[PDB]
């Protein structure tokens, strides 16, 4: 979960969220389509830390 | 919009953008007092900006209303995508004029070639992101249904249909969703997903506002 790639998914909608970045060990933005893709997803920076 | 070219500054009085802490998707208004988009746009809180071309820059014609009631299809599915459409209605009346104007709902459903009008602040790039300031648009046709069921085998529902270029290069992109595909002056399509934006065989799909007239009707009757 915390490893998966941030994936935007299928959806044309743009969402700023949040995903773990192996490479920098931490947390970075991405645009998130609104459906689909996986769980490495969070609505904030600090919830992202959190889990991961 | 991949592909596509900058809208002439009045053109398009009735496309909408959807708005929390920024644009995240548009719309289309059809009456003054609602807007059609996609239910995979829904936020709890929505302001609609109406008569925008450049989402950065205030030009003088632009009204910002807050949604007092969105509306998302009773059986719109997460999962399938299946009835990806949704009803705003604006907590005042949108003021009509040159630069804010209604779109008709269809007449009838979308014919395979129909060139289209497509549009949107979406992505222009089909890997990597550029978002533009100004509204963008893209001429394409309606692709048949077998077209349809080819690119996206067991995923294309009875309220989806193609549009776009089987050969790529031209396609609606992440933060298009929910606005418009306008065909001979009626709006038959609903941008809504696809698998890529613009990649060769992977047309936009899109939701076929024709099947839910009736229901925008009721719903808009329901809620006056
Ligand atoms: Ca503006």
């Amino acid at each position: 979960v915390c490893s998966e790639q941030a994936e935007t998914g299928p959806c044309r909608a743009m969402i700023s969220r949040w995903y773990f970045d192996v490479t920098e060990g931490k947390c970075a933005p991405f645009f998130y389509g609104g459906c689909g893709g996986n769980r490495n997803n969070f609505d904030t920076e600090e919830y992202c830390m959190a889990v991961c | 919009i991949v592909g596509g070219y900058t809208c002439e500054e009045n053109s398009l009085p009735y496309q909408v953008s959807l708005n929390s802490g920024s644009h995240f998707c548009g719309g289309s208004l059809i009456s003054e007092q609602w807007v059609v988009s996609a239910a995979h746009c829904y936020k709890t809180r929505i302001q609609v900006r109406l008569g925008e071309h450049n989402i950065k820059v205030l030009e003088g014609n632009e009204q910002f209303i807050n949604a007092a009631k969105i509306i998302r299809h009773p059986k719109y599915n997460r999962d399938t995508l299946d009835n990806d459409i949704m009803l705003i209605k604006l907590s005042s009346p949108a003021v009509i004029n040159a630069r804010v104007s209604t779109i008709s709902l269809p007449t009838a459903p979308p014919a395979a070639g129909t060139e289209c009008l497509i549009s949107g602040w979406g992505n222009t790039l089909s890997f990597g992101a550029d978002y533009p300031d100004e509204l963008k648009c893209l001429d394409a046709p309606v692709l048949t249904q077998a077209e349809c069921k080819a690119s996206y085998p067991g995923k294309i529902t009875n309220s989806m249909f193609c549009v776009g270029f089987l050969e790529g290069g031209k396609d609606s992109c992440q933060r298009d969703a929910g606005g418009p595909v306008v065909c001979n002056g009626q709006l038959q399509g609903v941008v809504s997903w696809g698998h890529g934006c613009a990649w060769k065989n992977r047309p936009g799909v899109y939701t076929k506002v024709y099947n839910y007239v009736d229901w925008i009707k009721d719903t808009i009757a329901a809620n006056s």
